[PDB]
Order: C-alpha cells, then structure tokens, then sequence
C-alpha cells in the first residue's frame, strides 16, 4: 500500500505481474467455438495443465519469456488439443514422466500399429529407409531471402517475433507477409 | 554383401583414373591436330603465377578440365539406384505415390556411390581462380584504391605499442581480462561446450 | 606551406610537412585541453593523455632543447604509474565523426 | 573492442569496404562450371573408349582402396594400350 | 536409497537408450562398449564405442557414411523429444548437436555436396602444433553466397533429424525396454545391448550398397535441378557507390 | 578520322584497327614448359 | 639487417629534434617513395618504398581477401591478436 | 597390385557407361553386359569401332523421337520430359547402337 | 589533367566540352515459365547446361 | 576570394542534428533514445510556435 | 622470385618459365613499352 | 587495351598501375591537394615488418569523400 514505498516504485509495484499461463491460455481457447472450459469438447485445468506442461514446459515463467512466445506457444498447445490421437498421448507421456501409482510403463507409440509393418523388411515401405537425405526433406524453396529469421522460423512465427529484431524499422517492415 | 560394395568401390576407383588420363592424353595429343606426350598435371605456385598474369581464359579452362576429368568420368558410368531401390519395393518426396516410374524418379538427386568432389582438386582450381581475379585488374581498376590501406574496425582508437617495443604494460594487461570473457561467454574451454 | 604556394601558384609537398604538425596540436586543442564548442562547452568524452618517455627504450642526445614543439611539452604532465591511468571508452564512430569535424573547424578556420 | 564500419543492414548486410565480393564470386562460379561442362560434353561421345580402356585397366592390374596402407603417372604397357585404344576406338 | 531424482534419471535414461539404439541399427557405425547412467551417482551419462586400429584415415568418407554419422548424433534428442515431450528438453545433447552441424557445414562447404553452391572450397580442417586436435581454416563469404549455404544446411539437418524420428519409431519396443533395462541396472555392456535389442524385434536399417539389384539366371511436378534465386534489396545510394568502382 | 571522339567506358573501349585476334596454342604441357 | 618512428611523438611526446630536420626528414621522405621507384642505385632493396612491399605480397603471398561481415571478430574471421 | 581375369572385369563394368541405362529392363542388362563382355574378351586384339563418318556423325548413336533434328546436341533424353497421354509424340521411342568391326 | 575525365554515360571528355522456344527447345522441362533456366538469343541454355549437369544454375529473377 | 578554402565541415547548421548530414546513416543504425527524446521535444515545442 | 613463388623470369625451361617466349606476348610488352616512352616524350618538362 | 582488345590483357601492368594510385593518395591525404578534403593529414604508416602499410583511423562518411576523390584523380589521369 506504500506506507513506505517512495511513491515512486510504489506505483510500479502493483503491475500485476501477469505471472502464469493458464489465463493467457483460456483468452485463446475462446476463439474457437467448439470448446467449453469447466473446472464440441468439454476440458479442464487438470487436461490443460497437463498437455501444456508437456508441451511447452513451467507454467508460471510468462514474464521472463515474453507475451510473444507464450502466445505462440498457446496457439501450439490448441492445435494439439482438437483431436484427441495427440491429446491421449501427451497425457500419457506426461503421466509416465511424473510417475505415480499409474504410469503405464511407457507411453504410446507414435506410428499406428499397421505403419509399423508398412515398414518393416516385409513391407512395402522398407526400402523407402535406404535412400539419401535429398528423399526425406520436409521444405523446399526456390527463392531464398536475404534473413536468416526467414529460412529458419516458419511464417507465424516470423511475425509474432520479428519485432525483437535488432535491425531499423524499414528492414523489419520487409519481413513477413507484404501487407505492410 | 561385401562382394558387392567392393564391386562399387573399384568400379569407381577404376573410372576415375581412366577419365583422367583419356582427358589429359586428349588435350596434350590431340587438342593440336610430333611425339606422342603424357604431362604431369602438378600445378606449383611458380606456375599459378604465370598462368594468373600472362595467359588467357581459354588456357585457364583447359587447365580445369584436366583436374575434372576424373569426377566427370565417374558421374557418366553411375548406376542410379533410386529406380532399383523403389521398384524392387513399390509431404517429402518419399510420400509421392502416384506419377509414374519414369518421372518418379526426377524428384530428388540420383543415388550415386561416389558423389562429392576431391579436396585437393576444389583447392587447387579455386587457388587458380582467386589469383586470377586478384592479381589481374580486368574490368575494375578502381578497386585498387583500397589495397594497403587498412581502416582500422574492430580494436581500441589510440593505443601505444608493447614491450618488444615500448616497455608499456596496459594494453596486455586489459588483453588477458579480454580472454577471460571470450572463455567465459562466447566459446568456452573445447569445442562443444555451451561455456565453462 | 601556405606562402610557398602563394608565391609559387602551385602546390608543394611543403604543405605536407606543415599540416601534419598542425594536425597534432589540433587534436590536442579539441580534446586534451578542451578549448574547443565540442557539445556545448568543449568537454569531450574521451582524451588521449600522453605517457612519459621513460617508458620508451630511450637514448640521449647532445642537443639543444626545441624551440616549440619541445618546450610547449613543458605544460602537459604524463602519466607516469601505470596502475592510475585513465582512459575512457572509445568513441563510437558516430561520435567520432562530429569530434573530427570540430577539429576539421579548427584547422580550416 | 566493437565495430564501427556498419554501413547496411536493410536489404543485405555489409560493413566498410567489402565491394567487390560479388563480383569475384560470380566470376569464379561462372568459370568453374563451365570448365566442367565442356569436359562433361567431350567425354559424352567417347563412351565406348571408356568402356574398352577400363577392360584393360582392371585385367592389367591396380591398387585397391583397402590394400593401400601407406595414379601420377602411367607405366610403360599403360601407355602403349592407352594410344592404341584411341586409335582405334 | 539412491541420491538422484526420478525425471533426471529419467531424462539420461531415455537420451542413452535413444543414442544407443540408433548406433546399432546403422550400417557401418562403430561398436557399442558401454552405456551408463550417472555411474557412481556422478551425474554424468555416455554412450562409448570401441576404437578400433583397423581403421585408417586415409580412407575418404562417403556420402551415406558422413549421413549415418548425422542421424546418430540427433537420435539421442529426438529420443528425448518423442518420449517425454518437448517441453522437458534439457540442453543436456549439445555437443552432439555440434558435431551434426560440423558433420553438415563440412559436406557443403569441404566437399561440394551441395547442387547449389558447387565445387568451390570454402572450409579446410587443420591441425593444431600438437584444448582441441584441430581448428578450421575460413573464408570470408558475402551475403548471397553465405545465405546460400545456410538453405542447404538447414535442409540436411532437418532431413537428419526425420529419418531419426522414424528409426526410433518403428523400434519403440525395443527402445521401451532398452530404456527400461538402464533404469534398473544403469550401466550395461554392448553385449547385453545387443542381447535386450534382438530379444525385442529390432529392424535395421536397409544398406543399398551390398545388395545385387541385378537380374541373374540362378535367382512433371518438382525437378531435381531447378534454378535458384536470392532475393535482395539495395538502396540508391548503395548502387552510386557501386557503379563508382566498378570501373 | 576523329575516332577517339567515339571512344566509350561503358560500351567497350577499342581501338580502330580490327581486332588483332592471332593465337595458336600446343597442349597445356607444352604451353607450361 | 642492422636495426624512423613516429609512435614516439604520438604517444610519449618526446620530440628531441629541431623542427627544421624533421620537415626536411618529410620532404626527402615523400620525393623518395614518389620518385625514386625502380631508378638504378637510387630505388634498391628499400622498405622505403610501398611499391617493392606491393610486388613482393603480389608474387610470394596468395590472394589476401576482403574483411567480413561477422561481428566479435576484428575485421577478418579472427580475433585480437597478441599484444607481446 | 592386383589383378582379375577379363570375365570378372566385364561383370564389374557391366552395362557401363551407356547413355540410356536406368531405363533398361534388368534381363535386357544381362543380355547386354554379357554379349559386349564377350566380344572384348575373345576379339580384343583386332576389335576396331566401327567407321564414325558411317554412323557416329549422322548421330545415330542415340536417337529420339521427340527430337529428330538433333537441336539439344543428343541430350534430349534429359532436357525434354515424357509426354502424356493423347499429347503430341506420344508414345515416345528412344534407340541406342553400338557397331564395331 | 585538369578539364579530362569521363561523362556518367561512358564519354570520353575533353578539356572544352527475346530466347526462341520455336522446336525441340519449347519442349524441355518447364520452358516458358519463371521456372526456366536462363538461356541464350538462341535458345540454348546459359553456360551450355542441360538438365542432366550435377550442378545447379542461379537465375536472375 | 582565391584566399578562401573549400574544406567541407560535415556537422555545420542544419547537419547539427541526428542524421549529421550523413545519407546512409538511417540504413545501418536504429535510431537511438537520446534522438528521440530530441525530435520529441523539438516536435511538441515547434507545434507550440504557433500557439504561443 | 624468392624461397617460392616466383612467376617473373622467362628463360628458364622449368614448368614456370617457357624457354622461347611465345610471340604474342612480345606483341604486348613492346606495345606497353612503346605506349610509355610515347607518353613521356610528349609531356612537358618531364624526365629525359 | 587499345591495341592488343580489352580481352586479351596481362597483369604485366599491375605494379605501375598501384604505383599511380599511391600518387592520387599522397596528394589526397597527406598534402591536402584534395578539395572537399582539404589541408588535413589522415594517414599512418603501420609499423611492421595480411599485410598494410597504411593505417586510418578516419570517420566512415570522410572514408567515402576521400576515396571518392582519389577515384577521380585517377579516373582524369
């Protein structure tokens, strides 16, 4: 209340910090209107807290990181919600990584139990596992840029970032889409 | 199975010398068309020089086709084993399932055996090459204006010299504190550490 | 320099000779002594003190004391313990460039 | 210790003096895949010299890869197979 | 009792399993000596091999070899990443993080594996007057050219670390229980390794180069080869001072 | 004439005389030596 | 070879010379390296002249590049070098 | 330094350096590597090639039916791509000779 | 050398004052487009490349 | 008159502020604080001009 | 010409220094020679 | 060039082509023969014995003006 607070820093010691994670998620996941949130899909903190803790790591770092990376991150984390083939398994591998009464021994797998033999040595795919690296590339591009920020971030990324920059304005508005 | 990987690796050892004598025979003895010739393909420095200041592009040429010979000989004689490997089976490439065998196959680079390029014929050609541009001022003369001429970067603006010199102790006592933060943040103590 | 070549109507090396000298004393009119308008009053954020010859290897002449150039560095007073001296972090080559425009100023002036 | 000879960072990124890397790079790609083209199309349509000479290379004798613990020059026999297959093929 | 936590144990059990597992199944690699996890309750974790005199140096190294040798070195992180989620990473593989991107800076600018940059050398290893063996030779690159190598860099190692992805996939038994004998015993020879991996199934990585693909009586899209482009933006000011000396 | 009137930097500097193109060449052996 | 500087007058301020000698040290100084390049007996074996340091790292030394465009680094891909 | 016989050097050779390979059924490889081995092993003393201003100049050595006239310089089985169906040229045929006295 | 120099048009100053893609050229892989290689008046590609070279080509846009 | 020099000074009157006269300088360097604080004041004073 | 490099002489019949001096590169050192001595015969008050 | 094509040239004339530079840089920086330069001395001769032989410790935008008139020197020569 600042009996003693200088009046100077006693201003800037209510900020509300703005510390966790879990609110910052929610003002996101109400953008789609398929979920509800509780205490068409139906989750709470518990399933929450889980699949982020999983996927994004301590849930109460928000200031130390920024507002960008957690707002990237939560994008991330509600496109591994929405369909449960992922949802299952990062609440196993976060069961197994705690370890109580109920670990299952090792998570799932993450090939179906038919791509397995798809590639096994009597499969069709097998010989697939023996060709160069050219064969397994996820990304290809013909016009290469003159950022580094854009050959390794994918766009989103590029935008929700690029303000972090260290370069002038008119190089940072050059990156990104070309709205402008 | 080891028959058949030494079967590639002397068929490839095998095509490279014979492509790079058929080269050098071809351009020694039949380029000019009284002895028949077989040169000696080292290349000293006395050479690079007077090939760098007196001779044309044409003879730069033909002294690079002589050190490529070898790799070009081998890339024609190559069995492609994408077509092998993806008929004796059948996002990425690998994901493709339609199209046809034949354009299939144009997706990514032909599995060669022997692909990449030798060390010491990049180093030699690119030797050739940057004395070449370096020493022979074609096209651009202007660009003599910065030679000798250093601009001073990344140092301290006024410093005095050191004691093979001077006798002066300050600026080798502030290089060690300078040391000590390279160990410290940028590098560390081998290769690979994150930092100390 | 300048009357060799009002004389003649033609550039020497003569000139070569002179500036340079000049060119020293300027720099230590800018920033040493601070007698130029360099930010205001002519206090500048970076100096370059001299040091005393006893650190150089030094040998002995049987000459006279230099008119100028010798006897005005009777006012200077070097650094002579190495474990007290001060200089300041250089300057920025933004910062650089508007200190050796002041000196620039005084030269041409 | 910094450095003080920015001079763009806006659409590429130089420093003081650097204006003449792209020029030398060009040059030296340029000239270096042409040399390899022009072997590339000799040795097209000499394909069955090729062939012929490895024949006799491989029954003459070398050295192989994995038998060599400790190619500048061709023996005496080497020299005369070697012209003679270019006369003939 | 025992003085380390559970995920950190965890966490190197799951690393080791993984860095071991990949080894085995790649053709051509080394020979698995031991694999611990924080022996002596140290907190440490390796995977070592056998150095062999068999070899010599002098040999070249192929392009398949060199990729093997990536593959290993992201296997223990994707491990990592694949079992216990993202979002636990430690930066615990980072030295072999900097031996893949050794391994991919090499092909590119050593050995012109690159259809991009070409035949031009621009690394050279060398060794020290003998802290490290060795140091590197460089040179001074402008931006196209520089930005031109980075694509290719970026494409090798990401390619690595999928094919990682998919050799621990397809293995996941044989991981499970190779990660769960390290938790129960925390350090296993390369016999034992071998033992618990073929007890489980393990699949190994197909070797085109042995193989026969022959025939005997006894039994439009992409290109490959598409022309690049850089793109870049220089100022008015920038192209005076350029015409200037092109002279 | 007055040919060096038309004397350009950026075209192509030549002289008047045609183009004075002599050469012969032997192998890069016997060019070396 | 048995063992002129001017690190002495820029940083220890000795100056134990008449100006006289010392303007006349600059103009020998700049008509030597101007004038006497390749002249007999006067233009030789000289450290005095750039042109002989240019010919010698033309024909020993291999092509030198440019500076980079690093940052930690002086101007080429390296460090500080030694002070002693 | 080792030696082989000159059958084992014509099995490691095999279809070796012709320009249409890759696209050759495995049987007609055989047959090919088989009957060419056989005339550099027994004839290898008077085997000449055959007269180039015959057939190698004319350049039917490697012929295309997408590029009769020969304006790629005999590299059209590379430049150019498969037509589709019902497209001009299709069904493309390609040759390859070898003749030898 | 006072009044000598050059014009920026390329002067001397003294003191006082489309490829054809018509035949089997129009049928290589893309051939036309902006994925095309660089060619030639004629129609020959850059350096003398063909797609079959191990090394790609840098296009100028 | 041909007593008269025409030695450039690059930072004289209107090149007393941040650019300095120099052209690429906004091409290489993000604009400082201290520059900004400058321009501020100076914008808020001179839209004062009028209505003082 | 020193411990190494070298690339100056011409008369030596090592791989460096072809022994006759092909004769279009005597067409140009006397044209550089000549294109000098014409230029400093012309220019006033200069060397004799 | 004008005789034998701007093609065919040697780097014969490398040496005395640095020697005309050297001269247009001792009349810019060191006698004040320039004329947006004027009468001031930029250059150091580094002491040693890559290799320089002159050092400059000169502001980047001089650095521009400097070099931009030893050009045209050289370019009227």
């Amino acid at each position: 209340g600042g009996e003693g607070l200088d009046g100077a820093a006693a201003a800037a010691v209510v900020e509300e910090a703005g510390n966790e994670f879990l609110p910052l998620l929610k003002e996101v996941l109400g953008q789609v209107p398929g979920i509800i949130l509780t205490g068409e899909l139906r989750l709470d903190d518990a399933t929450l807290a889980a699949v982020s803790r999983t996927l994004m790591g301590r849930l109460d770092v928000v200031d130390l990181i920024g507002r960008n990376t957690a707002v990237e991150a939560a994008e991330r984390v509600r496109d591994a919600l929405l369909h449960p083939e992922t949802r299952e398994r990062l609440l196993a591998m976060r069961r197994w990584v705690e370890g109580g009464p109920g670990a299952p021994e090792f998570p799932p797998s993450p090939l179906s139990p038919e791509q397995t033999a798809a590639m096994s040595p009597s499969g069709p795919l097998y010989g697939n596992l023996a060709l160069n690296l050219d064969w397994w590339r996820r990304r290809q591009d013909n016009v290469i840029s003159w950022s580094a920020m854009e050959i390794l971030m994918s766009r989103r990324q590029v935008d929700l970032y690029k303000q972090d920059a260290d370069m002038t304005e008119g190089a940072i508005a050059k990156l990104g889409p070309p709205p402008a | 199975k080891k028959s058949f990987k030494k079967k590639y690796k002397d068929k490839a050892i095998i095509y490279y010398e014979v492509g790079k004598f058929v080269l050098n025979y071809f351009l020694n003895n039949q380029l000019t068309q009284d002895i028949t010739i077989f040169g000696n393909d080292f290349l000293n420095l006395k050479t690079i020089n007077y090939l760098s200041l007196y001779n044309s592009k044409n003879k730069i040429l033909l002294q690079l086709m002589l050190i490529f010979g070898g790799k070009i000989s081998q890339l024609l004689s190559s069995k492609n084993l994408v077509k092998s490997l993806k008929q004796a089976s059948i996002g990425m490439p690998l994901g493709q399932t339609h199209l046809l065998p034949k354009a299939l196959s144009v997706l990514a680079k032909p599995m060669i055996f022997s692909d990449g390029y030798n060390n010491q014929n990049l180093k030699t050609a690119t030797t050739l090459l940057l004395s070449f541009i370096h020493k022979r001022y074609l096209y651009r003369k202007n660009l003599i204006v910065p030679k000798l001429l250093s601009f001073a970067d990344g140092n301290i603006l006024d410093e005095p010299p050191s004691p093979p010199f001077s006798s002066l102790l300050i600026p080798a006592k502030r290089f060690e504190n300078y040391k000590r933060f390279f160990r410290d943040t940028l590098t560390g103590d081998k290769m690979g550490q994150r930092k100390s | 320099g300048f009357a060799v070549r009002t004389a003649l109507g033609e550039e020497t090396n003569f000139t070569a000779a002179d500036i340079k000298r000049a060119t020293r004393m300027a720099k230590k009119y800018v920033f040493y002594y601070g007698f130029s308008e360099a930010g205001g009053a002519g206090i500048t954020t970076w100096a370059n003190q001299p040091y005393s010859g006893d650190f150089v290897i030094g040998q002995q002449r049987a000459r006279k004391v230099v008119s100028t150039d010798a006897m005005d560095a009777f006012a200077d007073w070097p650094t002579v313990s190495e474990d007290f001296r001060f200089d300041a972090p250089s300057p920025s080559d933004v910062t650089w460039h508007r200190y050796t425009d002041e000196v620039r100023r005084v030269l041409k002036g | 210790p910094k450095r003080r000879r920015w001079l763009l960072n806006n659409g590429s990124w130089n420093f003081w003096f650097n204006f003449d890397k792209l020029y030398s790079e060009e040059i030296v790609t340029t000239w270096i895949l042409e040399s390899l083209i022009q072997t590339y199309k000799y040795l097209h349509k000499n394909t069955e010299l090729l062939d012929f000479v490895t024949n006799k290379f491989i029954t003459l004798g070398y050295i192989a890869p994995e038998n060599a613990n400790l190619q500048s020059e061709l023996l005496s026999t080497k020299e005369i197979i070697l012209t003679n297959s270019f006369k003939r093929f | 009792p025992d003085p380390i936590p559970p995920q950190l144990r965890r966490a190197v059990s799951v690393y080791e399993a993984g860095k071991a597992l990949l080894a085995y199944i790649t053709p051509d690699y080394e020979e698995i000596a031991r694999v611990s996890v924080c022996p002596l309750n140290v907190l440490t974790g390796f995977t070592l091999f056998v150095e062999d005199e068999d070899k010599n140096v002098n040999a070249i190294l192929t392009r398949s070899e060199l990729e093997g040798r990536m593959v290993v070195h992201l296997a223990g992180r994707c491990a990592e990443k694949l079992v216990m989620g993202e979002g636990q990473m430690t930066g615990m593989g980072s030295p072999d993080l900097f031996h893949a991107n050794l391994i991919a800076r090499e092909m590119i600018m050593s050995m012109g594996m690159g259809r991009r940059t070409g035949p031009i050398d621009l690394l050279r290893v060398a060794a020290t007057s003998e802290g490290d063996p060795f140091y590197y030779h460089t040179t001074d690159m402008s931006t196209e050219q520089a930005r031109v190598a980075l694509a290719e860099v970026v494409e090798l190692l990401d390619a690595a670390e999928a094919k990682a992805m998919y050799g621990l996939a397809i293995n996941w038994r044989a991981l499970q229980a190779l990660t769960q004998a390290l938790l129960d015993r925390g350090t296993i020879t390369g016999k034992e390794v071998a033992h618990i991996l073929e007890s489980n199934g393990v699949i190994h990585f197909p070797d085109p180069y042995t193989t026969g693909f022959g025939w005997d009586p006894d039994g439009h899209g992409w290109h490959w080869n598409m022309p690049f482009s850089v793109k870049t933006e220089l100022p008015d000011w920038y192209k005076k001072e350029v015409e200037r000396y092109s002279y | 004439s007055n040919w060096w009137a038309s004397i350009n930097r950026k075209t192509g500097i030549r002289g008047p005389d045609p183009a004075p193109a002599e050469e012969h060449t032997n192998g890069p052996a016997r060019d070396i030596i | 070879r048995r063992p002129n500087g001017s690190f002495k007058e820029d940083f220890f301020g000795s100056q134990r010379d008449e100006v006289h000698e010392k303007n006349q040290v600059v103009y020998q100084l700049t008509r030597h390296a101007i004038t006497h390049y390749k002249k007999p007996f006067k233009g030789d074996y000289s450290l005095a002249i750039p042109t002989n340091l240019y010919v010698t790292d033309l024909f020993l030394k291999l092509p030198t590049q440019s500076i980079s465009n690093l940052t930690n680094v002086e101007n080429h891909n390296l460090s500080i070098k030694n002070k002693i | 330094t080792e030696s082989y016989p000159a059958a084992v050097a014509n099995d490691i050779i095999g279809m070796g350096s012709w320009r249409l390979k890759d696209d050759v059924d495995p049987v007609i490889e055989f047959l090919v590597a088989r009957l060419e081995g056989c005339w550099r092993e027994i004839l290898d003393t008077d085997l000449c090639l055959y007269p180039r201003e015959k057939w190698k100049e004319q350049g039917w050595d490697l012929v295309d039916s997408m590029d009769p006239h020969q304006e790629l310089e005999g590299f059209s089985y590379a430049d150019i791509p498969d037509p589709a169906k019902g497209e001009a040229g299709y069904p493309r045929l390609q040759l390859e000779n070898r003749v030898y006295c | 050398t006072t009044g000598f120099g050059w014009d920026p048009d390329g002067s001397l100053r003294y003191p006082f004052k489309t490829p054809d893609l018509s035949g089997a050229r129009g049928k290589t892989w893309f051939a036309g487009t902006a994925y095309d290689a660089p060619r030639n008046a004629d129609g020959t590609f850059k350096h003398g490349w063909h797609w079959n070279m191990p090394f790609s080509v840098k296009t100028e846009l | 008159a041909a007593a008269k020099l025409d030695m450039t000074i690059f930072t004289e009157g209107a090149n007393s502020r941040w650019p300095y006269g120099i052209e690429w300088l906004d091409d290489a360097y993000p604009k400082p604080y201290w520059v900004q604080q400058q321009e501020a004041e100076a914008a808020e004073a001179q839209a004062k001009q009028p209505a003082a | 010409t020193a411990g190494d490099g070298g690339g100056l002489v011409g008369g030596e019949g090592v791989e460096g220094s072809p022994d006759p001096i092909p004769p279009q590169l005597r067409r140009a050192v006397s044209v550089y020679e000549a294109g000098k001595a014409l230029l400093a015969y012309i220019t006033p008050d200069y060397e004799e």
